[PDB]
C-alpha cells in the first residue's frame, strides 16, 4: 500500500546492531513483513565495512594496531573509515576487511578489561578509572598487540507501534468485508547481525498493508482477489487525498438496445444507488423483448428462455381461412394441399388445421418434409425452428 | 541437433566460480607454467628437450610427483578455461551475427581464452572479467577478419 519515511532507527553507515530488546519474531519474517511489537530498544554499532577477496597481498592496514579511522587506502582500497580495522586472512588470501567505527583506544596490563571487556560498556562506567559516554560498546576482546579497548559509538533505538493516523477512516462496505488499515512497520534484522557499509536505514519502516478480512461472498468474495483500488475523491474542501481501499465487483450488461424481431429484445434498468452495500442484495438488470408478431405464445418451457423457441400466433401463423363447406371440420390436422379439407373441397395448407369454424377455418402451416426411413436427424417437435437451422439430415 | 545449444547445455553443466576459487588456481597454473619453461630452457640448451624423466625436468623432483604437480598445475587452467565458458559466448555471440558462425566464434574465443587464461595475474587483483575479456575480443576479431571473406584482404 503505502510507504513511510523516517531517518530515525536507520543506522549511519553499516554496523552491528547489538541491540537489547525489541520484540518481533522469526515470524517467517524476522525478515520483511514486520509487526514490530515493542522497542525502546535497538542499539547499533554503525560501522564501516569493506569486504573483498584478493590475496593477502597489499595493505597492513590492521587491528591489534588499528589503522587510520581516517581516509587511508587499504589493500589498494579506502574507507571513509571511522575506526579500527580488521583483516580476514582465512584463506591464504583474504576476502574481507572491516574498518571498525570509532576511536581507537589504548591500554595495557591487559587482564584488566580483557578480564572486564565482553560487554559493551557503559557511560560513566569508567575505563579502569576512565569514565564513559554512551553504553559504550567496549571491545569484547580488548585490542591485540596489547594496547587498546574498543568503543565504536553505540546508539539505541525505540518503537512501539504506530504514530498517529490523521483525520482518516479506513473503511469499506465493511459488513465483514474488512477493508481497514494497517501500518506495517519493519526492521531488517537483529543483535547478532553486523551490517555493511552505508546504512540499513530500514529498521523501522512503515510500509502500509491495508488488509481485506472476512470470507463471506455476497458482499466480500475474493479473499485473495477482492483487491484494493484508489481514485482521487475528497479532493475539494479537504482536497487532501483520503485514500480509498475500495474493492470491487463492477459487472456489465449488454446493449439494452439490441432490439430484434426473433431475438428477444432489450429494455432495462439498474438498481443503483452510488454508495451502498451493493444496494443491498441487489437485483440488477432487465431485458424486455419484442415479438415478430402479437399472438398466442406456446412451445414454452415455463421458467427462463434458455431455449430460443416460443410461438406468437395468428390465424395464419396458425393458418385459418374460409370453408365454403359447412360448419364442418375437425381438430389439428397437418394438411397437404388439397386433401379432404373443405370437406367435399380441397385447398392448400400443410399443417395443423385446428378446426374449420360464417365459415372460419383454423388451418395451420406445418410442412411435412416426408423423410425416409434412415435419417441422421437433427431436431424435434415443438422446438420452434430457427430460420434455416439445420434440421434432420438423412444419410 | 542445435549444436550451439547441444554444447550450450552441457557447458551449463559445469558451474561457475569466484575469484577466491579461481585464486587457488592462479598459483597452480603458474606453478605448472613456469615449470615448463624450465622444460623449454632445458630444451633449448640441450638435447633440445629435457624431455626424459624427472629429468624431463632439470629440476629435482620425485618423479611421480612431477607429472602430478604438472597435472594440478595445468588442470587448474583446464578447470578454468571451461570453468568460464559462458561470458565468452556472451562475447562471441556478438560476432555470431557480425559474421563467421556462432560455433566458429565460440572457438575462437576459446583459443583466446586460453591464452589469457594463463597470461593472467592475480596480483593485480581485479578479476579476469576486466582482462580475460580482453584477450577474447582480440581473438575473435582476428578470424572474421582473418577469413569469413573468401578473399583475405589486409586486416589492417
Amino acid at each position: 500500500v503505502a510507504e513511510l519515511i523516517d531517518d530515525r532507527y536507520r543506522t549511519t553507515t553499516g554496523g552491528f546492531l547489538k541491540f537489547a530488546g525489541v520484540e518481533v519474531q522469526k515470524k517467517g519474517k524476522a525478515k520483511l513483513g514486520y509487526e514490530v511489537v515493542q522497542g525502546g530498544t535497538l542499539l547499533w554499532i554503525p560501522e564501516e565495512t569493506h569486504e573483498v577477496n584478493k590475496d593477502i597481498s597489499l595493505l597492513l592496514v590492521e587491528d591489534g594496531q588499528y589503522v587510520e579511522a581516517g581516509t587511508e587506502v587499504v589493500k589498494d582500497i579506502f574507507c571513509q573509515n571511522s575506526g579500527v580495522v580488521e583483516v580476514t586472512q582465512k584463506n591464504d588470501i583474504l576476502r574481507e576487511v572491516v574498518v571498525k567505527p570509532g576511536e581507537l583506544l589504548m591500554v595495557d596490563d591487559p587482564e584488566a578489561v580483557i578480564g572486564r571487556d565482553n560487554t559493551l560498556l557503559q557511560p560513566g562506567e569508567e575505563l579502569l578509572g576512565q569514565v564513559a559516554t554512551e553504553l559504550r560498546y567496549i571491545q569484547y576482546v580488548e585490542s591485540p598487540e596489547g594496547p587498546a579497548l574498543l568503543s565504536r559509538p553505540v546508539v539505541e533505538f525505540a518503537v512501539p507501534s504506530n504514530p498517529d493516523v490523521p483525520s482518516t477512516t479506513s473503511v469499506s462496505q465493511q459488513t465483514g468485508r474488512s477493508i481497514q488499515m494497517r501500518a506495517v512497520q519493519r526492521l531488517p534484522y537483529k543483535d547478532s547481525e553486523r551490517v555493511k557499509s552505508v546504512e540499513g536505514v530500514e529498521l523501522l519502516r512503515t510500509q502500509l498493508v491495508l488488509e481485506i478480512e472476512q470470507e463471506g461472498e455476497q458482499e466480500h468474495n475474493a479473499s485473495p482477489l477482492a483487491a484494493d483500488i484508489e481514485l482521487i475523491p475528497d479532493l475539494e474542501d479537504a482536497d487532501v487525498q483520503r485514500l480509498q481501499l475500495v474493492i470491487l465487483e463492477s459487472l456489465v450488461l449488454r446493449r439494452d438496445i439490441a432490439a430484434d424481431a426473433t431475438q428477444g429484445s432489450t429494455q432495462t434498468s439498474l438498481e443503483v444507488k452510488d454508495g451502498d452495500t451493493i444496494v443491498p442484495g441487489s437485483v440488477v438488470a432487465r431485458t424486455q423483448i419484442l415479438s415478430k408478431e402479437g399472438g398466442i405464445v406456446r412451445g414454452v418451457q415455463k421458467g427462463s428462455e434458455a431455449v430460443r423457441r416460443c410461438l406468437v400466433l395468428r390465424h395464419s401463423d396458425m393458418a385459418t381461412l374460409n370453408i365454403s363447406a359447412k360448419p364442418k371440420v375437425k381438430a389439428g390436422d397437418l394438411i397437404v394441399a388439397g386433401t379432404e379439407l373443405a370437406p367435399g373441397i380441397f385447398a392448400e395448407e400443410s399443417g395443423q388445421i385446428v378446426g374449420v369454424k360464417n365459415y372460419a377455418v383454423t388451418i395451420r402451416a406445418g410442412r411435412p418434409y416426408r423423410v425416409s426411413p434412415g435419417a441422421v436427424l437433427q431436431i424435434e417437435d415443438g422446438d420452434l425452428v430457427q430460420r434455416g437451422d439445420n434440421l434432420v439430415l438423412l444419410v | 541437433e542445435d549444436s550451439i545449444r547441444l554444447y550450450l547445455q552441457e557447458i551449463g553443466r559445469i558451474r561457475l566460480l569466484r575469484a577466491d576459487e579461481e585464486i587457488e588456481l592462479a598459483r597452480k597454473i603458474a606453478d605448472l607454467l613456469e615449470l615448463e619453461r624450465v622444460r623449454e630452457r632445458l630444451s633449448e640448451k640441450l638435447e633440445r628437450d629435457p624431455r626424459d624423466s624427472e629429468w624431463a625436468e632439470a629440476v629435482q623432483l620425485p618423479l611421480p610427483a612431477f607429472r602430478y604437480r604438472l597435472h594440478i598445475g595445468r588442470r587448474a587452467k583446464d578447470k578454468m578455461v571451461q570453468s568460464n565458458l559462458r561470458l565468452v559466448v556472451s562475447i562471441a555471440k556478438k560476432y555470431m551475427n557480425r559474421g563467421l558462425s556462432f560455433q566458429d566464434l565460440i572457438q575462437e574465443g576459446s583459443l583466446g581464452l586460453i591464452r589469457a587464461a594463463e597470461k593472467f595475474d592475480h596480483e593485480k587483483g581485479y578479476k579476469f572479467s576486466t582482462y580475460a575479456t580482453w584477450w577474447i575480443r582480440q581473438a575473435i576479431t582476428r578470424a572474421i577478419a582473418d577469413q569469413s571473406r573468401t578473399i583475405r584482404l589486409p586486416v589492417h
